[PDB]
């Protein structure tokens, strides 16, 4: 998951076909409870990441919880795309597990939405949660 | 003024083509004013190369960079970001001048340049590549 956006070109699209296999290989993997939040916190640092004063150094980034860091182009519209783009297979495997199991991953969802550290910061715009939200109630 | 010599290098010396300037090189520490002034009636650390010149004067030179200095100031007062560089000269006799060398000189003369820069730095997805872009641009 974490290196599905790499900067690299064919290195993302071999990583969408490994993680494709891998996904519809072991279908039991679309409501653990690990993988959710994992992705939920990559989104965030996306997000946060897309409007940061263009012309600042430093474009690394961190993930929380996880021993990894995240790159990211400099112009905006190839920022704003990539954002796009990972928008999409969240929703879709989000949707594929309500289909299936929807007690567990609900149960999950609401444990994940009442963690302590996220209600500071959910003042500001913080659109995990949203994307919960909206998800759930979709 | 602001930095005094801490020691004179004696075969780095070498006659500029031009007439015969030549080179003088001091290993020097950069103090100040006052205490060098203090220091000089007794009496940071880098190498400075110094060209001295006889036969011309330079005063359109002083002109040029009082005015480089006073447009300096007045982008560094406002808060924006563009460079030049005020070496220092002086001209201490009628046709002899010291001027201030600035090292690391590669001129176009001694060099395709866009295509030394695409070998330089790779294609696009290199940050290297974008930073020298910007630097020269600004």
């Amino acid at each position: 998951l974490v290196n599905f956006n790499h900067i690299h070109k064919r290195i993302r699209r071999v990583a969408d076909k490994y993680l494709s296999g891998l996904v519809d290989k072991f279908p039991h993997l679309l409501w653990s409870g690990t993988v959710l939040k994992t992705m939920l916190d990559i989104l965030q640092t996306l997000s946060l990441s897309l409007s940061a004063d263009i012309h600042k150094d430093q474009p690394y980034y961190d993930i929380p919880d996880a021993p990894y860091r995240i790159t990211v182009p400099d112009t905006y519209e190839a920022r704003e795309s990539i954002v796009k783009d990972f928008a999409a297979r969240c929703g879709m495997i989000l949707q594929e597990a309500m289909k299936w199991a929807p007690t567990v991953t609900k149960s999950h969802l609401q444990e994940y939405l009442n963690k302590h550290q996220n209600w500071v910061s959910g003042l500001s715009q913080h659109t995990g949660l949203a994307m919960a939200t909206e998800s759930i109630l979709h | 003024p602001e930095a005094i010599v801490l020691d004179i290098d004696y075969k780095s010396g070498t006659p500029m083509q031009s007439k015969a300037p030549y080179l003088a090189k001091f290993k020097v520490k950069r103090c100040g004013v006052s205490e060098l002034e203090k220091e000089g009636l007794r009496c940071k650390i880098s190498w400075q190369a110094a060209i001295f010149k006889v036969g011309d004067d330079c005063r359109q030179d002083m002109l040029a960079l009082q005015i480089i200095d006073l447009f300096k100031n007045i982008f560094q007062l406002v808060g924006l970001d563009l460079f030049v560089f005020p070496y220092r000269v002086v001209a201490t006799a009628p046709g002899c001048g010291v001027i201030e060398c600035i090292p690391d000189c590669t001129s176009r003369d001694q060099l395709g340049m866009y295509d030394y820069f695409t070998r330089q730095y790779g294609d696009e997805s290199t940050l290297a590549f974008q930073q020298a872009r910007y630097n020269f641009i600004r």
